[PDB]
């Protein structure tokens, strides 16, 4: 169950991401890969975050936009793949 | 500054030893091996040696060539906990080391650069991008100082070549981002061109 | 290994002083004096400093921006006989040195690279091509360790900016061959990122 | 006046020595043709000289080898 998390500063880390997700009662994060400029390595400000349970997907969709990471509200968009 | 001794290409004897094949058969497989290895032991640590010679007052990097298009520095993976230098020595001995039983110590002094691999994928960068806490690979480059004369036993699947700086410079297409910027990273040293 | 302390961009405050204009007015005027001078005192010698800070635990190089596209390192031409390191210190004070007239101290212990100009045209290379005996310009780059905090004054005609490494890397069209290879050049240094503890 | 077949390590000085070694102390401008991307000598220079000097190089130069190579001189 994949989710996209965007509106991140290019300095928002995976550790930054897992904390937020964790302090929301999600402990079934499977994968985090950011989208990056190939030439650069700079993050494009959005990431793919895999999650283990449908419940945990609901929590991120409803709750993650509420908390600011580096002064910004993440945007959550469920994957339709 | 820092003073390095260079010697003519023809001061060195090229030999052969038995072929040394990459651990993995496919691009796809090596990244799954990296994926699996990371999850047990974490970041892969690679070391590589920049061996410099000259012809005609101009520095040349020794490269290993596979096929037509593929080039690489002598080097390889560090075993977990292994010291960086001590393991590059090992890797040097195993790659180009002679087998006729002569002593051959490697003089490895300076670090000429660092490259990190953010994900399990081809791209590498001379810095850790700001969104990345745990790079998948850390590649460290060392300058290897050569003796006036030496014998390298080159594995038969490889072909040992001396690339002049001008061939490497601004040639990522040819050599990749690491090797093609060797000229720039070499530029700080003060080279003495002995004649033979 | 070789350790260098970095500090947040905000630790350094950037004042403003009077314009520093370049000794030459057109490009064609620049290569003319180079030829003129070369006959008199030989090879031109330039030195430039790489002043590093960090934002978000990623190194940034300080650049002087002239207008929209032009970027350059702080530095300039040594006077003949003048020592490499003392001359960079001199040139730095000229360009970024504070005004209120406190003596500003520079730390320059590290050479990051050399570029040579074989002719009287733009091209510069990190090596002297083999057929060249007398290169017209020799540019030498140094790492300049900033202190924990500092006050500079930037000439009213430049705008000082801190460029993140990814902005420079593989960006020769944007920053030229020298500036753009700084990330690779900086890569051997082991950077320590001191955060703001207030 | 062109001089081709030069090795990329033949200098400005090297070429001067050869031309003076031969009866030509009248040298106008000499200019190496080079790769812009990496600064490499393209292996042939263009030189400016007297027809009493031009003639001596189009017949006499190619005999003496510069860096293991015999120059190949052509007409401006």
């Amino acid at each position: 169950i994949a989710l996209y998390i965007g509106n991140l500063t290019w300095w928002t880390t995976d550790e930054d991401l897992t904390e937020a997700v964790h302090s929301l009662g999600v402990n079934d994060i499977l994968e985090i890969k950011f989208f990056e400029n190939r030439a650069n390595g700079q993050s494009k400000g959005f990431a793919l975050v895999g999650v283990g349970s449908e419940a945990s997907s609901k929590k991120l969709m409803d709750l993650l936009p509420k908390r600011e990471l580096h002064g910004q509200n993440p945007v959550v968009t469920p994957s339709n793949k | 500054e820092r003073t390095i001794n260079l010697y003519p290409l023809t001061n060195y004897t090229f030999g052969t030893k038995e072929p040394l094949y990459e651990k993995d058969s496919s691009v796809a497989a090596r990244f799954q091996r990296m994926r699996e290895e990371f999850d047990k032991i974490g970041m892969r640590r690679t070391v590589e040696g920049v061996l410099i010679v000259h012809e005609h007052r101009l520095p040349h990097v020794l490269l290993l060539q596979l096929g037509t298009t593929f080039f690489k520095l002598p080097g390889g993976e560090l075993n977990p906990g292994e010291d960086e230098v001590e393991g590059l020595k090992r890797l040097m001995t195993e790659i180009l080391g002679r087998q006729d039983g002569v002593l051959q110590d490697w003089v490895i002094d300076d670090c000429i650069g660092n490259w990190w691999r953010p994900n399990f994928e081809p791209p590498q960068y001379p810095y850790i991008p700001a969104h990345i806490t745990k790079p998948k690979e850390h590649k460290k480059l060392f300058l290897v100082q050569l003796q006036e004369k030496a014998l390298f036993a080159v594995p038969k699947n490889y072909k040992l070549v001396a690339a002049p700086l001008f061939e490497l410079y601004d040639n990522a297409p040819g050599y990749g981002p690491i090797i093609s910027s060797l000229p720039q990273l070499l530029s700080r040293f003060n080279f003495i061109y002995n004649l033979e």
